[PDB]
C-alpha cells in the first residue's frame, strides 16, 4: 500500500534553518510528481513547492521561492524541504502529498509534520493524575508545563478509545503549554482494572505513563 | 525560454512553455499531441481557436475547423444533456437528441449501414475499468457531441468493449474508441485528426470533457 | 495569480440538511477544481476530483459540480461525522492554489453538561504549584459559563473546548485554576460553579481540601 512517512521539524531559532524529510513506500516513485502543503495553526491549506523524482523538475510558489529548497534521493525514495530564514510565520503544519498523474490531484497525503519558530527553549511535560472521586465515574491525566507543541495522549496503548477527551493546549502565562486528557469510566471498574494515560513529546524526547488510581 | 527545454515532457503542463514554439510543453499541455496543428496553412489559427466568431482562414480540416465556429447549433443545450446522455444508444428512438451537437441520440433513429473511420481512437481515462464503463452512456454522448459524430467502444472477439485497466502494477484506463460517420455526409476521416482535435481542445484551454484524460492516441 | 475563493467561511446546519459550498475561481479552469475534507488534527482527505468525479469509497451524499470558474461541493443529507473544513483546489497548472476552507458545524438538540471537579495531585503539590481541574462533559451548545469559588476567583483561570464530537455532536470543555501551595494550603472549601442552557438552575461540584 502506497505511504508516506514524513520525519523532521520541532523547534527551530528565528532566522535559523530547518530541513524535512517524506519517506515514500508502496508505489514507483518515479511515475508520479511530489508535493509539499502547509497549514499554519487555525489557519487554511497552502501548497508550497512540488519536485519530478524522475527528471529533477521542480515548481514553487512565488512566497517561498528563494527562502526554501526542494530535493530528492531516489534511492532512498524520499522527498525533502529545506527551509532558510525561518520566521514565526512559518509555524505550521507541513505535510508531504502525492501528486496524480496531469492534474495534481492529491489521494495520498503524509501524516503532517509540526515546525515552530520560537527563540523559546525546548521542556518535558510533567503528567500528573486526575483521580477519581467517593454509576459513571471520570479520570485524566494534566499534562503541565512543556515546549513547543504537540503532546500524544493515549489511554492503556490505545486500546481505551471510548469517551476519551483530549482537551486542545492552552499557552499559559510562563510560555508553557498545558493540556488535560479526560475518560469516563464505569464506576464498577475502578478497583479491579488498571487506567494508564501513555504521554508522549518528541521535541523534548520524553515519553511518560502514569497510572491514574483513586486516592 | 531556455528553463521550458527542462520543463519539456515532464508530464507536468507548464503554461510558460504552452505555445506552439516551445512544442506545447513537448505534449505536456495537448494530451500527448506534439502538434495538432501539423497540416494547418495559416499560424496563429491557435489563437483564433479560442474564441466563438467565425474565421473563414482557420476553417479548413488541416486547420481543425476553427473549432466549429464557421460550421455553427454550437453546443447541446445544457437543460437537455442530462436526458441525452441517459437516452444515448438505448434502442429507443429520441429526435430531440438526434443532432451532431447531442451525439445523434446514439445512431437509435439510424438503425442506415456504418460508415466507419481509419483507425481506432485511443484515451487513457484517469479512472478504473469499473467506475467507466458504469458511466458508459455519458462518457459515449458527451465524446459523440464534442467531435460532432458518433462514437462507440471497438469490440473484443467476444463482443465486449474494448476497456482495460492501464499500467498493472498500480492503476488508469485504456478505451478503445470507433467513429461512425454514417450521419455525418465537417467531419473526421481518421482517428488521428479527432485525436488532434481533442489535443488542441487540451492547449487553448477549451475541452469541456468531465473524465480525466492523461493522453488522446490514434492507431490502425 | 488565480485565486480561489470559498463562500460561506463557516455554516451550521442540522443532520439531514442539504448543504451547497460554493468555490470561484478569479479566472477560467475548467473542469480542474478538486474537493479536500480535512477533519482536526488530521490529514485532509480527497472527495472529488476533477469537477465532478467522486473518489473511491466516499459516501454518494458527496457531490461536485460546475465549469469554468463558479463550482459547487454538494452534500445531499448531513451526517454528524461530515463536521469538518471543507477545501478546493485549482488543478493542472502551478500554483496549485487551495480555497480559503468552509467550516461546516452541526446543529443538534441542547445537551446538558456533566460536572467533574479533580484536586490537584500529592505529587504536583512538590513541586510548588497546584492546578485544580473542573470538568463539563458532552453538551450542546458550545456556549457556558464557569465560576471558581465560597471566594469567586478571577483571573487565575485558563479554558479549553474539544471540537464537535464526530458522533454526538456534542462540546467538552475543561477549566483550570492555578495556584500556588501556599495560597492552596491556606483555604478549604474548592467549587466549580456552571451555567449552561441544559441546566435549569447552575451546577455546582464541590470538595474540601485533605478530605
Ligand atoms: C485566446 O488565446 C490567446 C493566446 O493564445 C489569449 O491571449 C486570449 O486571452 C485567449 N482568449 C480567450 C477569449 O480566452
Ligand atoms: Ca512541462
Ligand atoms: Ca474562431
Ligand atoms: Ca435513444
Amino acid at each position: 500500500e502506497v505511504q508516506l512517512v514524513e520525519s523532521g521539524g520541532g523547534l527551530v531559532q528565528p532566522g535559523g534553518s530547518l530541513r524535512l524529510s517524506c519517506a515514500a513506500s508502496g508505489y514507483a516513485f518515479t511515475d508520479y510528481w511530489m508535493t509539499w502543503v502547509r497549514q499554519a495553526p487555525g489557519k487554511g491549506l497552502e501548497w508550497v513547492a512540488e519536485i519530478s523524482p524522475n527528471s529533477g523538475g521542480t515548481n514553487f510558489n512565488e512566497k517561498f521561492k528563494g527562502r526554501f529548497t526542494i530535493s530528492v534521493d531516489n534511492a532512498k525514495n524520499s522527498l525533502y524541504l529545506q527551509m532558510n530564514s525561518l520566521r514565526a510565520e512559518d509555524t505550521a503544519v507541513y505535510y508531504c502529498a502525492r501528486g496524480e498523474i496531469r492534474y495534481n490531484w492529491f489521494a495520498y497525503w503524509g501524516q503532517g509534520t509540526l515546525v515552530t519558530v520560537s527563540s523559546a527553549s525546548t521542556k518535558g511535560p510533567s503528567v500528573f493524575p486526575l483521580a477519581p472521586s467517593s454509576g459513571t465515574a471520570a479520570l485524566g491525566c494534566l499534562v503541565k508545563d512543556y515546549f513547543p507543541e504537540p503532546v500524544t495522549v493515549s489511554w492503556n496503548s490505545g486500546a481505551l478509545t471510548s469517551g476519551v477527551h483530549t482537551f486542545p493546549a492552552v499557552l499559559q502565562s510562563s510560555g508553557l503549554y498545558s493540556l488535560s486528557s479526560v475518560v469516563t469510566v464505569p464506576s464498577s471498574s475502578l478497583g479491579t482494572q488498571t487506567y494508564i494515560c501513555n504521554v508522549n513529546h518528541k521535541p523534548s524526547n520524553t515519553k511518560v505513563d502514569k497510572k491514574v488510581e483513586p486516592k | 525560454r531556455a528553463a521550458c527545454q527542462a520543463k519539456r515532457g515532464d508530464q507536468r503542463c507548464d503554461r510558460e512553455c504552452n505555445s506552439p514554439g516551445c512544442g506545447w510543453d513537448g505534449g505536456d499541455c495537448s494530451l500527448s499531441v506534439g502538434d495538432p496543428w501539423r497540416q494547418c496553412e495559416a499560424l496563429q489559427c491557435w489563437r483564433l481557436f479560442n474564441n466563438s466568431r467565425c474565421d473563414p482562414a482557420c476553417s479548413s480540416p488541416a486547420c481543425l475547423y476553427d473549432n466549429f465556429d464557421c460550421h455553427a447549433e454550437r453546443t447541446c443545450n445544457p437543460v437537455y444533456e442530462k436526458y441525452c446522455a441517459d437516452h444515448f444508444a438505448d434502442g429507443r428512438c429520441d429526435q430531440g437528441c438526434n443532432t451532431e451537437e447531442c451525439g445523434w441520440d446514439g445512431l437509435d433513429c439510424a438503425s442506415v449501414p456504418a460508415l466507419l473511420a481509419r483507425g481506432v481512437l485511443v484515451l487513457t481515462v484517469l479512472l478504473p475499468p469499473e467506475e467507466l464503463l458504469r458511466s458508459s452512456a455519458d462518457f459515449l454522448q458527451r465524446l459523440s457531441a464534442i467531435l460532432r459524430t458518433s462514437l462507440r467502444f471497438r469490440l473484443d472477439a467476444h463482443g465486449q468493449a474494448m476497456v482495460f485497466p492501464y499500467h498493472r502494477p498500480e492503476v488508469g484506463s485504456v478505451v478503445m474508441l470507433e467513429i461512425d460517420n454514417r450521419l455525418c455526409l465537417h467531419c473526421f476521416p481518421d482517428a488521428q485528426s479527432a485525436a488532434d482535435y481533442l489535443g488542441a481542445l487540451s492547449a487553448v484551454e477549451r475541452l469541456d470533457f468531465p473524465y480525466p484524460l492523461r493522453d488522446v492516441r490514434g492507431e490502425p | 495569480d488565480i485565486q480561489m475563493t470559498q463562500s460561506p467561511s463557516s455554516l451550521s446546519a442540522s443532520v439531514g440538511d442539504r448543504v451547497t459550498i460554493t468555490c470561484k475561481a478569479s479566472q477560467n479552469v475548467g473542469n480542474n477544481i478538486a474537493w479536500y475534507q480535512q477533519k482536526p488534527g488530521k490529514a485532509p482527505k480527497l472527495l472529488i476530483y476533477y469537477a465532478s468525479n467522486r473518489y473511491t469509497g466516499v459516501p454518494s451524499r458527496f457531490s461536485g459540480s460546475g465549469y469554468g470558474t463558479d463550482f459547487t461541493l454538494t452534500i445531499s443529507s448531513l451526517q454528524p461525522e461530515d463536521f469538518a473544513t471543507y477545501y478546493c483546489q485549482r488543478l493542472y497548472n502551478s500554483p496549485f492554489t487551495f480555497g480559503g476552507g468552509t467550516k461546516v458545524e452541526i446543529k443538534r438538540t441542547v445537551a446538558a453538561p456533566s460536572v467533574f471537579i479533580f484536586p490537584p495531585s500529592d505529587e504536583q503539590l512538590k513541586s510548588g504549584t497546584a492546578s485544580v481541574v473542573c470538568l463539563l462533559n458532552n453538551f450542546y451548545p458550545r456556549e457556558a459559563k464557569v465560576q471558581w469559588k465560597n471566594a469567586l476567583q478571577s483571573g487565575n483561570s485558563q479554558e479549553s473546548v474539544t471540537e464537535q464530537d464526530s458522533k454526538d455532536s456534542t462540546y467538552s470543555l475543561s477549566s483550570t485554576l492555578t495556584l500556588s501551595k501556599a495560597d492552596y494550603e491556606k483555604h478549604k472549601v474548592y467549587a466549580c460553579e456552571v451555567t449552561h442552557q441544559g441546566l435549569s438552575s447552575p451546577v455546582t461540584k464541590s470538595f474540601n481540601r485533605g478530605e
